[PDB]
């Protein structure tokens, strides 16, 4: 099964203009005028937003224009916005079937967010507590959430999720501290450390 | 002017039978302008095209990478289509999205998936369907539950700000928890309600929690 090509990643700054390739062959890019584009935002169904090359369905606004040379089929969005951080998959009939691209990210660039909640009195009413450490608005995507309690490495109950190749948002990352109760209790836990290339932001909350 | 409505399970044992469901508002299914599709993406992964039916074609037009385990079913009556997958093993695991194709034969939209459902999570797991507990994030986070997704809204969607809701975490007990923050004015607190609507569709859960 013979695939179309494009590049995993793409950034821009906000209001510049970027270009995304879609690579076939010419029996689907170059064999046909029916080539179209979808963009996918994380969690969320895909949408028709380029069809026969070049044509906008209804609602699309004309900062999404299309166009193909020889068997590249490009997608250009103008005047990059950070609504139009998603991502971007080209599809193409073919002898019949349809295939897709294999998707781009397109990163809109617009010191990792963090905010700490701790355990509530529901939770612990509940024999609960969990620390919730919630990053975001951070690039690239790599970034190591460390914990510790008491200026003590903890890592009893500690889960973590950070993107990856297999994950859908790309951009933000959760940790919890689940346990037992009074532990908060006992000491002014905690603080989540978070590193980013050298940008270490270690945030410090203690309930009481 | 068109709108699918995808529903069926999203829990599956392995080697049991994935059945997924897609009522067609706005065109019939037996239109011969249009083609009538199964895609599905993996976490993290593209868009697979599975396979189409278009109503005079009775022959099997399928993903061979799907190895002929994917079929078709159509109740013309009700405008529905429905994917059938045998056998299913944990590689089935995707959200599986029904979508309209248009004929090249066409001018709008013309070989483009132009409507799409809103797809539907499919975990295969013999583990069984636990609904979550809500806490109320004082003065919030739905935790203990199986399988993926769960939505969260605020006041009925009739609150939007900021929001984002954040990936979920995976407990070693095969349970996962997650987190949605949002803010309002710090006057009317103690005046104002605040109903957290907590979705989890696999269970057929759905929770309001006061806050």
């Amino acid at each position: 099964q013979s695939a179309l090509t494009q590049p995993a990643s793409v950034s821009g700054s906000p209001g510049q203009s970027i270009s995304i390739s879609c690579t076939g062959t010419s029996s689907d890019i170059g064999g046909y005028k029916y080539v179209s584009w979808y963009q996918q935002h994380p969690g969320r169904a895909p949408k028709l937003i380029i069809y026969d090359v070049i044509k906008r369905p209804s609602g699309i606004s004309d900062r999404f224009s299309g166009s193909k040379s020889a068997n590249t089929a490009s997608l250009t969005i103008s005047g990059l916005q950070a609504g139009d951080e998603a991502s971007y998959y080209c599809s193409s009939y073919t002898t019949r079937a349809y295939v897709f691209g294999s998707g781009t990210q397109v990163t809109v660039l617009g010191n990792p967010t963090v905010t700490l909640f701790p355990p509530s009195s529901e939770e612990l009413q509940a024999n609960k507590a969990t620390l919730v450490c919630l990053i975001s608005d951070f690039y690239p995507g790599a970034v190591t959430v460390a914990w510790k309690a008491d200026s003590s490495p903890v890592k009893a109950g500690v889960e973590t999720t950070t993107p990856s190749k297999q994950s859908n948002n790309k951009y933000a990352a959760s940790s919890y501290l689940s346990l037992t109760p009074e532990q908060w209790k006992s000491h002014k836990s905690y603080s989540c450390q978070v590193t980013h290339e050298g940008s270490t932001v270690e945030k410090t909350v203690a309930p009481t | 002017q068109v709108q699918l409505q995808q529903s069926g399970p999203g829990l599956v044992k392995p080697s049991q039978t994935l059945s997924l469901t897609c009522n067609v508002y706005g065109v019939a299914i037996s239109n011969e302008d249009y083609y009538w599709t199964w895609i599905r993406q993996h976490p993290g992964k593209g868009l697979e095209w599975i396979g189409d039916i278009y109503y005079n074609s009775g022959t099997t037009h399928y993903n061979p990478s799907l190895k002929s385990r994917a079929s078709v079913s159509v109740d013309l009556s009700r405008n529905q289509f429905t994917l059938k997958v045998t056998s299913v093993t944990t590689a089935d695991a995707a959200v599986y999205y029904c979508a309209r194709e248009a004929s090249t034969k066409i001018t709008d939209d013309g070989g483009a998936f132009d409507f799409w459902g809103r797809g539907t999570m499919v975990t295969v797991s013999s583990a069984s369907t636990k609904g979550p507990s809500v806490f109320p994030l004082a003065p919030c986070l739905v935790k203990d539950y199986f399988p993926e997704p769960v939505t969260v809204s605020w006041n009925s969607g009739a609150l939007t700000s900021g929001v984002h809701t954040f990936p979920a975490v995976l407990q070693s007990s095969g349970l996962y928890s997650l987190s949605s923050v949002v803010t309002v004015p710090s006057s009317s607190l103690g005046t104002q309600t605040y109903i957290c609507n907590v979705n989890h569709k696999p269970s057929n859960t759905k929770v309001d929690k006061k806050v």
